């Protein structure tokens, strides 16, 4: 390796990144000031659980279908076996949604843009969940205080889904390559952009754990509902998550 | 199997 290639790798990552975004960032910006009111708030919070969980899942799918095409694009991730590609995506998808949401925040009023408009987890009572949904809305607050510029969150998702240690990898040595090539490119571009501080303040487990606690309350909701889960929810999202 | 799908087409 050598400097160019490293670089060339940063510039190859944050162009599939803002390729598959699927909301630009300055369209998120320029929308800050639109706030659900108290009457729309008060008609999320009414919407029966069903109702709300299809709708949520529904959004989450959308998210996670624009994850798999920056997979694509990533360079080595086509290279990959196909059981390695869907081992990776099914444990990292979910992870790479939770890190690129904090774009969608604004931590100065602690609010996520949800169908047309900003607001606060409020919104998102009648799912039945508060303890998970203020933990992501923690730990968007967490990231939201670094600053993150398009070009880290490019490169750190891309680590996030390129995860050596994944259970269920037939050639684990492969990916291991891929990641320690993304992560010198992430740490190059630190160091050339004097942002080094940043690696003490990443989150720790806790995006392992924000998917677990998802997991076990779908199981909890399709317990109590599996004609809903089976007739209503997208394909996609129950292969990745029942 | 959507993945299969999403990631061959
Ligand atoms: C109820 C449950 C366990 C699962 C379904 C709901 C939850 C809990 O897992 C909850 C957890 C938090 C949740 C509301 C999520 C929804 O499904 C999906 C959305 C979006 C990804 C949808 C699209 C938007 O573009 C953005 C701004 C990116 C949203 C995120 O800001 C918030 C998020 C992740």
């Amino acid at each position: 390796a050598s400097l160019t290639e490293i670089e060339h790798l940063v510039q190859s990552v944050c162009k599939s990144y803002r390729e598959t975004c699927q909301l630009r960032l300055e369209d998120l910006l320029r929308q800050r000031s639109n706030i659900f009111s108290r009457e729309e708030v008060t008609g999320y919070q009414r919407k029966s659980m069903w109702e709300m969980w299809e709708r949520c899942a529904h959004h989450l799918t959308e998210a996670i279908q624009y994850v798999v095409e920056f997979a694509k694009r990533l360079s080595g991730f086509m290279e990959l076996c196909q059981n390695d590609q869907i081992v990776l995506l099914k444990a990292g998808a979910m992870e790479v949604v939770l890190v690129r949401m904090c774009r969608a925040y604004n931590a100065d009023n602690r609010t996520v843009f949800f169908e047309g408009k900003y607001g606060g987890m409020e919104l998102f009572r009648a799912l039945g969940c508060s303890e998970l949904i203020s933990s992501i809305f923690d730990f968007s607050h967490s990231l939201s205080a670094l600053h993150f510029s398009e070009d880290e969150i490019a490169l750190y998702t891309a680590l996030v889904l390129i995860n050596a240690h994944r259970p269920g990898l037939q050639e684990k040595r492969k990916v291991e390559q891929l990641q320690y090539n993304l992560e010198l490119a992430f740490h190059h571009h630190l160091c050339k952009t004097h942002r080094q501080s940043i690696l003490a303040k990443l989150p720790p487990g806790k995006l392992r754990s924000l998917c677990s606690q998802h997991v076990e309350r779908l199981q909890i909701f399709q317990h109590l509902h599996p004609i809903v889960v089976q007739a209503a929810f997208p394909p996609l999202y129950k292969e990745l998550f029942s | 199997k959507i993945l299969h799908r999403l990631l061959q087409d």
